[PDB]
């Protein structure tokens, strides 16, 4: 049966090694999300504190 | 009823590797089992 258990390790080991490389590029795909909503809330402030300004004006 | 050798299973084994080294001392110290080279082309610094 040994062969049968190598089968099933093979078949486990293939799928952790999908499952790491997934998150890898998710970590990736997270990382431009996290650029991109940083820009914009960083424009958000600049809204805001541009309209501090009109008012102090 | 002649005396004849014992029966052989050429039997394989898995097992994780820190449940191994522990396993390979007990098994040892029981001294009735007999391992087998699954990397006969591999030296030492291979084997790690």
């Amino acid at each position: 049966s040994q062969s049968q258990g190598i089968q099933q390790l093979l078949q486990a080991e293939k799928r952790a090694a999908e499952k790491v490389a997934d998150a890898r590029k998710r970590k990736a795909r997270r990382l431009k999300q996290a650029k991109e909503e940083a820009q914009m809330e960083v424009e958000q402030y600049r809204r805001e504190r541009e309209q501090e300004f009109q008012s102090k004006q | 009823e002649l005396f004849r050798s014992e029966e052989m299973t050429l039997a394989q084994l898995f097992l994780q590797s820190e449940a191994a080294y522990c396993c390979v001392s007990e098994l040892e110290e029981l001294g009735k089992v007999q391992f087998r080279d699954l990397n006969p082309d591999v030296n030492v610094f291979q084997r790690k």
